[PDB]
């Protein structure tokens, strides 16, 4: 009882109610958010996509956190050529909790 | 109200630092190149110096006087 889908342009399989991290989305911390684009449903019985994205499944999934990752820290360095660079980066993520699996 | 005046913007430029890192942009040498008279401490040539040529003010030729009755 898992289904597959494309959020962040990275597929996802995720089963009933389990929180899977993803690439932060314009949508507030307290509301559900849809994923039409489902790419596959396997259960008891499979079902596949004869054409993409299936033809009604859906998935049902609430934010619940919007935090970045961690710190990732950057160095660019040139052997003998007197150019040395530093930088950080801090991914920012979205966590989601999935509520319903549609068919 | 001591602790609130400012100056104009533009006004301060904080001067050049040389030799003060790599990230600084002029260290190692502080934007003077590589080895040279004129990397040296206290190199260069004088005014009118063309490498050994004659320099312009002796190629020409002197001309003229200056008057006395001109200053009065």
């Amino acid at each position: 009882m898992y289904a597959v889908f494309q959020s962040g342009g990275k597929q996802h399989r995720v089963s009933e109610g389990q929180t899977v991290r993803l690439e932060k989305l314009d949508i507030a911390t307290g509301e559900t958010v849809e994923f039409a684009e489902v790419l596959m449903i396997a259960n008891g019985e499979e079902v596949k996509i004869g054409v993409p994205f299936v033809d009604g499944g859906v998935i049902k999934a609430e934010v619940v956190a919007h935090g970045r990752g961690e710190k990732v820290k950057i160095v660019k360095f040139r052997r003998r050529k007197h150019y040395r660079k530093q930088q950080g980066h801090r991914q920012w993520f979205t966590d989601v909790k999935i509520t319903g699996i549609s068919a | 109200r001591l602790n609130t005046l400012s100056p104009a913007e533009g006004s301060k430029k904080a001067g050049k630092r040389l030799g003060r890192g790599i990230g600084s942009g002029l260290g190692k040498t502080g934007g003077r190149g590589h080895k040279g008279q004129k990397s040296r401490s206290g190199g260069g040539v004088r005014r009118g110096f063309e490498g050994g040529q004659m320099p312009l003010y002796r190629r020409l030729p002197k001309f003229g006087f200056t008057s006395r009755k001109a200053a009065i």
